[PDB]
Parts: C-alpha cells; sequence; structure tokens
C-alpha cells in the first residue's frame, strides 16, 4: 500500500447574502469520508463514508468546532485579501487550502504538504521542509512574514507529521473493508466505423477502483497510436470510476490493434481485442 | 482572478439498455471559479429532483461536480446535460451518446 | 482529523 489522508477547503465570498459560504471536505486516499458545509441543512461535520458511522460524539462535536472556527479565519482572511489586493467588496472571492499526509508503503510518515490560493490562484506554499512559506505574490509576502512571525509552519509541521499520520491509521482500520478493497474493471472493446473505409475503437473500463488505472491501445508489437483519445477517468456513481481510450482504424485492420488494461485490482494486465 | 473553462461527459452508471433501468451523469470538472449551472435535459425539458455530489476540487485548486438522475434510456427519448458559467458565452448543451 | 488551527493570512 501507500496512503494519504487529506482535506480541501474552500471559502466562497457572498456580496449581497452575507457570511461567506464554507466548504469542507476530507479525504482518506480517494475516498471522501466527512464533510462540512456551513450551507448545509446541518452545519455539522458529518460523515460520507458509512464506516465512519461508528464515531461518537466527541469527536463529531471536535470536527465540527474546528470546521467552524476555520470558516470564521478563513473570513477574516478573505477580508484581509480583498484589502491587500484594494478590492471591492461587492464582488466574490474565493479561499481555497488543500493539506494532507502521506504514508511509506512501509506504512509511516512519507511527506507532507499545504497551501492556499485565491481567485483560483496559488497564494502561499508550505515549503518541502515543512519550515518555510512561499508566497507567490507581494501580498503574498505580507503574508509570508505574518506567518513566520507567527510561526505557523511550526504547528503545521505537528499535525502534519503526527496527528495526520496517526489518524490516517485509525481510518484505514476502521475502514478496513472499503477501503483496501481493490476493485478491477470490467473491459471490451467496441467498433463505430466513420467512413466507408475506418471505423473507431474503443476500449472501455468500468466499475474500477481505485481510480488510478492504464489504457493504451496498440497494434501488433509497437506501441502508441496517431490517435488515442482518451477520456478523463470519471466516476461512475456509486464509488468506481470508468475511462475509455479510442483510436481510428481501416476497416479490416481491427485486430491489427489490442488494447492492455492496467489496474491494481486485476491480478495481471488484460489484453482486449475486438 | 483565474477563470477556468468547465469540461462536460454525460455518461450512464451503467451501460446503456434501452428499458433497462439506470442512473444518467453529467460530470463537470475543472472549473473556476466554483458558481455552476447544470440541468439534466430530456428531451429538452429540465429533468426535476437531479442530485450532484459536494463540491470538492483537485490539485490545480479546479472545481467538480458530478449531477445525475436515474432514467431509463429509450430508442427514441433524447438525454441532455445543460451548463452554464462565467466562462461561457451561453450554454453548453452536451448530448447523452449511450457510446460515450 | 482536520488540522487544529488554520493560518491567518
Amino acid at each position: 500500500g501507500s496512503h494519504s489522508l487529506k482535506y480541501f477547503h474552500t471559502s466562497v465570498s457572498r456580496p449581497g447574502r452575507g457570511e461567506p459560504r464554507f466548504i469542507s471536505v476530507g479525504y482518506v486516499d480517494d475516498t471522501q469520508f466527512v464533510r462540512f458545509d456551513n450551507d448545509a441543512a446541518s452545519p455539522r461535520m458529518v460523515p460520507r463514508a458509512p464506516w465512519m458511522e461508528q464515531e461518537g460524539s466527541e469527536y463529531w462535536d471536535r470536527e465540527t468546532r474546528s470546521a467552524r472556527d476555520t470558516a470564521q479565519i478563513f473570513r477574516v482572511n478573505l477580508r484581509t485579501l480583498r484589502g491587500y489586493y484594494n478590492q471591492s467588496e461587492a464582488g466574490s472571492h474565493t479561499l481555497q487550502w488543500m493539506h494532507g499526509c502521506e504514508l511509506g508503503p512501509d506504512g509511516r510518515f512519507l511527506r507532507g504538504y499545504e497551501q492556499f490560493a485565491y481567485d483560483g490562484k496559488d497564494y502561499l506554499t508550505l515549503n518541502e521542509d515543512l519550515r518555510s512559506w512561499t508566497a507567490v505574490d507581494t501580498a503574498a509576502q505580507i503574508s509570508e512574514q505574518k506567518s513566520n512571525d507567527a510561526s505557523e509552519a511550526e504547528h503545521q509541521r505537528a499535525y502534519l507529521e503526527d496527528t495526520c499520520v496517526e489518524w490516517l491509521h485509525k481510518y484505514l482500520e476502521k475502514g478496513k473493508e472499503t477501503l483496501l478493497h481493490l476493485e478491477p474493471p470490467k473491459t471490451h472493446v467496441t467498433h463505430h466505423p466513420i467512413s466507408d473505409h475506418e471505423a473507431t475503437l474503443r476500449c472501455w473500463a468500468l466499475g474500477f477502483y481505485p481510480a488510478e488505472i492504464t489504457l493504451t491501445w496498440q497494434q501488433d508489437g509497437e506501441g502508441h497510436t496517431q490517435d488515442t483519445e482518451l477520456v478523463e477517468t470519471r466516476p461512475a456513481g456509486d464509488g468506481t470510476f470508468q475511462k475509455w481510450a479510442a483510436v481510428v482504424v481501416p476497416s479490416g485492420e481491427e485486430q491489427a490493434y489490442t488494447c492492455h488494461v492496467q489496474h491494481e485490482g486485476l491480478p495481471e494486465p488484460v489484453t482486449l481485442r475486438w | 482572478m483565474i477563470q477556468r473553462t468547465p469540461k462536460i461527459q454525460v455518461y450512464s452508471r451503467h451501460p446503456a439498455e434501452n428499458g433497462k433501468s439506470n442512473f444518467l451523469n453529467c460530470y463537470v470538472s475543472g472549473f473556476h471559479p466554483s458558481d455552476i449551472e447544470v440541468d439534466l435535459l430530456k428531451n429538452g425539458e429540465r429533468i426535476e429532483k437531479v442530485e450532484h455530489s459536494d463540491l470538492s476540487f483537485s490539485k490545480d485548486w479546479s472545481f467538480y461536480l458530478l449531477y445525475y438522475t436515474e432514467f431509463t434510456p429509450t430508442e427514441k427519448d433524447e438525454y441532455a446535460c445543460r451548463v452554464n458559467h462565467v466562462t461561457l458565452s451561453q450554454p453548453k448543451i452536451v448530448k447523452w451518446d449511450r457510446d460515450m | 482529523v482536520t488540522a487544529p488551527r488554520t493560518l491567518l493570512l
């Protein structure tokens, strides 16, 4: 294995209707398990997975405060930024923050990271050593010194280094089933002819988990043709994903082509032919 | 201020099976800012009671959501997804094609 | 758990 515990926070200012929207979604690699939505009919931290249901009030209450406090600082933050940029309070802006920690295939801390973005762009990134910040703008520099004089990297590092890894562990456990279970790709090719002398071959991978997958169309030995149209992996809506690669072939030649499909839930790679 | 236009993919949970119940999906991604309008359409009409996931974003900070609804493919019925966003002159409509 | 405290910018 190799795992990650990561959160994504978003704050969007709402001019007319006061208080900015604050969303917060957490993940144990690829599986959302919690979320806070200050807009939701319940402004509280809720479980998004079922293995999370077996969690006591203490946790939910605590995490609810955390998200609430962040929402608060983020509201202060959005104000400050509106200032650094000399911006009207009548327009909307977005503050995003992503942070996560990763484990080694060997089960301990690997790397940790943290970043903020404003109006869609990088703003302040916590450095690799996890002891420093890189502003990306000059407003960001003010945020950068403010940050260092305050010692934020310090905190962030602790969390990132213990807390974060320690709980990832606990979550992997409570999600023993779901989380460590791989689902391979149902596979298949399809023919959709274009002209009198050529068709499209489409290699399909459906229902797989996790989402990392690799589809390749190669003809009789060598690799990658002139055109492999490859759609962004997508969600089926059930926990699994879908993906497909297409290539255009001259009729008759349809078996000169083979599609290879790679996926963790496959004891070994799979080859398809029309 | 950075803006990214939405990428759209209309596509069902399970392979299209005329008469066999399913789930219709409109997957919008890689957009900024996060205000977006997404409607599922059935022969031009907007399907009521559609659902979507929790706003979330990816590494390049762009957002993505999945909108969906239960449905039943037919050889005649025409389905589509209609999306709106600041980055779009006018809503963009992309038709479901059971082949994708 | 999310991080106990966030950066003030």
